[PDB]
């Protein structure tokens, strides 16, 4: 029973570390391609090339630790090496996800249209926000650091990973939250204005560009964020629980997030879906 | 009766020029040149690239000192650039910000813009205060303004796009003659170097040589086959360049009266915003928008060089007195200077 | 109609009593000049980057 | 560098900081462009919303709008109509009271189908959305019980009331839209005794905005 599911679930880290490191590598190498073809590149182009940067790495370090485990077990058992594994994780997947969030609220601050005039004080200054955010929420970085770390101290003088993979979800979870109230405020302005132009202007004589081309993007985006608060509930439910086989599953959904938001990334954007459909053609 | 009589007479001496113009016509510039050597290749390379404008340059012009050049952009700004050193002297802010023209006088007091707001507004560089003032508004053109050129500190001649170029006296703001003779928009405008007489090339295929003193037209070139965008003066004197928007560049001569040679390829379906010669004469410089500057010998008409390094349609582009730089402004809101 | 047809006739005769030479001195002229002038030309002979304002 | 050099590249840095200034200023003003026939009627327009080419600033919760009238501009447009490139969109007003009317070689409303076929369609203006008045709508109502829609469109074969041929005339102008699918065409029915055009020209800038803003996140 626990040696099929261990294979199981090495299957799927396998696909997804082909899937992420696939999708990643093609948003670095196209962003990479079009700069050095004298292009232009949008600040989105590079908070994506930040985040697809991040995610490779990432990626890597969880299959590097995947294969010391595997490979060397004994190298795998050492403090030194766990407390390295576990810093450099947490500073790279800090970091990796607040410029999602910071992605999200350039998103939020360029399209939302709100009358408040906080909301239009942030709006006209979108890249100071975002470097403000990236550089005040240091803190949460600290402050994680800092209690995985006593956790650390606390298990070698009683390796609680029951403890340690909770305060790491915990520290996932608040800039998740932020996106998801941003997004929802997005979804709501956009509703509000629709509201707006479906009784005083007759709509449109063309009706063919408007948010009909975004829906696309609203609902691959909405399907990722309710497939991945179920798999949040599935894995905080089964480390609190019983299990006994934590290390690869909780390997498994680590790389979760930086293999299929890339996929959903590139589902989304108008220069990526462009790229692939000329990758899809130049390969036939 | 009259009308019908009159367009006989017209057709007969349209057809006595033309065989007068065939009759002077015994070889050709490609014949004769022939054998001279053939330049190699013109590898410029970007050496200042002026960043500060916020919309499409529509003009650039250089200063007779060869160092500092005034540009024009739809953002309502005129910068005065010292380009050996990549910095702002001045930023003239525009009371309308439909410029298509900018001029740099020859004493450098002054500068001047039009555009869509039909006036030729002359700024005071050098006042006692520290700003650069509006000196004049000089308002008679019906149509856009599309050229304008210093003769000195008091006339300016411009060309508009009510089928009118104007010489103008700036201290009395009135225009003294008023040259009429074309049919279509006058785009460009090009100065002889002895200042006494200049050629306009307009929108019906046709550049027309005026005399300042006189008012009257002297010449008229009819080869293009599609509206004349760039004009541009030899050196010596006694040729021109024009630029239209069949692809093609023509040198005309002023004693033949007739063209000497065509400036064409066929990988090229697109016209010609600016044209500039060389010093010596040897290179005409032709911006297009296929996004880049093609540099063409003037007595063999093989391309030399490309100027690529322009991210949108480059549309102004001008040679210093001394010959050391070449100058081009885009669409992309950048002017880089090529050496 | 007759006014702008007389000034076309006017300027058509005033434009052909125009003093021509032959293609062949035009075309020399220019290569004269040309010639005579190749050595202060930056662009076609390159400067050393000595003399070169812009380096 | 010596110290007068020193002092010129201060000077440089604070014209470029106010020229950064000006153009993020610049950037949050609504351009319009305002085109029509010389019988169509604009003057109205302005008034109800506030040689060479007249620009008319107004400012309506917390938007800077700029309109630009080139009507004047009697020469060829293809030379200058580049200029406005970037705009954030087009008013072309048409009156709908001058479809009897005759300017003889075509018909007022043939004519401004036409201008608006050359507009619309036009290779500077691919992303740029159109808002579309159709003015006088009372003298349109008082016309069309003596002199039938007929005359100026003979394939018409419908009920002649005010509202089918209003509808009619709006779709006619908004099937000329050969790209129908990077720009959008807004209709609004004005009159002279009515003071709502500034609202229906904010709701339609706020769509071209959320679009743009959507366009430039790259989403679209
Ligand atoms: C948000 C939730 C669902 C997923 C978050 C992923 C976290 C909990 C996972 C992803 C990678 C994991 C680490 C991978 C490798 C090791 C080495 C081993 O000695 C166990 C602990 C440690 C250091 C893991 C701790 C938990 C970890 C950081
Ligand atoms: C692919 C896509 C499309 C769309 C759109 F349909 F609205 F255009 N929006 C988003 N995202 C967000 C929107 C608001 C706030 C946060 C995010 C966010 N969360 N994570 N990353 N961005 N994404």
């Amino acid at each position: 029973m626990g040696g099929v599911i261990k294979s199981i679930f090495t299957f799927v880290l396998i696909v997804e570390f082909i899937i992420g490191n696939l999708g990643n590598s093609f948003i670095a190498l196209v962003n990479c391609i079009d700069w050095v073809k004298g292009r232009k590149i949008s600040s989105v182009d590079r908070i994506l090339t930040a985040l697809a940067i991040s995610r490779i790495s990432l990626v890597w370090l969880i299959f590097g630790s995947w294969c010391v485990s595997v490979f060397f077990p004994a190298l795998f058992a050492t403090e030194k090496m766990f407390r390295m594994l576990t810093n450099i994780w947490t500073v790279i997947n800090h970091f990796s996800v607040w410029l999602a969030t910071g992605l999200g609220t350039f998103y939020f601050l360029k399209i939302a249209n709100f009358s408040n005039s906080i909301f239009l004080y942030l709006k006209w200054r979108v890249k100071k926000v975002v470097l403000v955010l990236l550089l005040v929420t240091s803190v949460f970085l600290f402050l994680n650091i800092a209690l995985i770390n006593i956790h650390i101290n606390a298990s070698i003088n009683g390796r609680f990973s029951s403890l340690i993979v909770l305060t790491s979800t915990v520290f996932i979870f608040i800039p998740f939250t932020l996106s998801l109230a941003m997004f929802l405020l997005l979804i709501f302005s956009m509703w509000k204005h629709r509201k707006k132009m479906q009784h005083t202007v007759k709509i449109s004589g063309d009706a063919s560009t408007k948010a009909h081309r975004g829906v696309k993007s609203v609902i691959t985006f909405f399907l990722l964020y309710a497939i991945f608060s179920l798999s949040f509930f599935i894995s905080v439910w089964t480390s609190e629980r019983l299990e006994e086989n934590l290390i690869i599953l909780s390997q498994v959904m680590g790389m979760a997030y930086p293999s299929c938001h890339s996929c959903v990334l590139i589902l989304g954007n108008k220069k990526l879906r462009q790229a692939s459909l000329s990758v899809l053609l130049w390969l036939r | 009766s009259e009308l019908d009589q009159l367009r006989q007479e017209a057709e007969q001496l349209k057809n006595q020029i033309r065989d007068a113009r065939k009759a002077c016509a015994d070889a050709t510039l490609s014949q004769i040149t022939n054998n001279i050597d053939p330049v190699g290749r013109i590898q410029m390379r970007t050496r200042r690239t002026l960043r500060g404008h916020l919309a499409k340059i529509y003009a650039m012009h250089w200063g007779t000192d060869s160092r500092l050049l005034v540009s024009a952009s739809q953002d309502g700004k005129l910068i005065i650039w010292d380009s050996y050193t990549t910095n702002k002297v001045h930023a003239i802010p525009l009371r309308s910000s439909w410029v298509m023209t900018c001029a740099y006088a020859p004493s450098g007091n002054y500068v001047a813009c039009g555009g869509l707001d039909n006036i030729c507004s002359i700024y005071n560089l050098k006042t006692r205060e520290g700003n650069v003032r509006v000196s004049r508004e000089l308002a008679g053109h019906t149509g856009y303004l599309s050229c304008c050129r210093f003769l000195d500190d008091n006339q300016i001649v411009t060309s508009s796009g009510d089928t009118t170029c104007a010489l103008w006296d700036i201290e009395t703001g009135q225009q003294t003659t008023t040259f009429t003779g074309h049919t279509g928009d006058v785009m460009s405008l090009s100065l002889a170097p002895d200042t006494r007489l200049f050629v306009s090339g307009a929108c019906d295929a046709s550049a027309k040589l005026w005399d300042v003193r006189e008012g009257m037209c002297r010449q008229t070139f009819t080869g293009h086959e599609s509206d004349i965008n760039a004009i541009c003066f030899f050196p010596n004197g006694n040729a021109f360049a024009t630029g239209s928007d069949d692809a093609t560049c023509r040198l005309f001569d002023l004693r033949a009266d007739q063209e000497l040679m065509t400036y064409s390829h066929d990988n090229i379906i697109c016209g010609i915003t600016s044209v500039s010669f060389s010093k010596s004469g040897r290179l005409l410089l032709a911006g297009y928008d296929d996004f880049n500057c093609n540099v063409w010998d003037a007595l063999k008409a093989d391309r030399a060089g490309v100027l690529a390094g322009h991210d949108n349609r480059v549309s102004c582009l001008g040679v210093t007195d001394d010959g050391m730089a070449v100058a081009t402004g885009s669409w992309d809101s950048f002017l880089k200077i090529w050496n | 109609s007759i006014a702008q047809a007389r000034k076309l006739v006017e300027q058509l005769k005033m434009e052909a009593n125009i003093d021509r030479i032959k293609v062949s001195k035009a075309a020399a002229d220019l290569m004269a000049y040309c010639e005579a002038h190749a050595k202060e030309d930056p662009l076609l002979t390159p400067v050393p980057a000595s003399e070169n304002p812009f380096r | 560098l010596s110290a007068e050099d020193k002092a010129a590249v201060e000077r440089s840095k604070m014209i470029d900081r106010n020229l950064r200034e000006d153009g993020e200023k610049a950037a949050r003003e609504v351009k319009l462009l305002l085109l029509g026939a010389g019988e169509s009627g604009k003057n109205t327009i302005v008034k109800q919303m506030k040689t060479g080419i007249v620009e008319t600033h107004f400012t309506f919760k917390d938007l800077h709008f700029k309109m630009f009238d080139v009507g004047a501009q009697r020469s060829e447009r293809k030379k200058w109509i580049h200029c406005f490139e970037g705009v954030t969109a087009i008013i072309f007003c048409v009156a709908l009271s001058d479809y009897d009317l005759v300017l003889e070689e075509m018909n007022r409303m043939h004519e401004s189908m036409k201008l608006f076929d050359s507009i619309c369609n036009n290779k500077w203006f691919t992303d740029t959305s159109i808002i579309l008045f159709l003015n006088k709508k009372d003298l349109f109502e008082e016309k069309i019980k003596k002199s039938p829609l007929t005359i100026c469109y003979p394939e018409y074969a419908g009920s002649n009331t005010y509202e089918e041929a209003a509808a009619y005339i709006q779709c006619q102008f908004e099937d000329l839209n050969k790209r129908k699918d990077t720009k959008e065409i807004y209709t609004h029915f004005t009159c002279s005794t009515d003071t709502k055009n500034v609202q229906f020209v904010f709701d339609a800038v706020t769509d071209v905005i959320i679009k743009n803003n959507l366009k430039d996140c790259g989403l679209f």
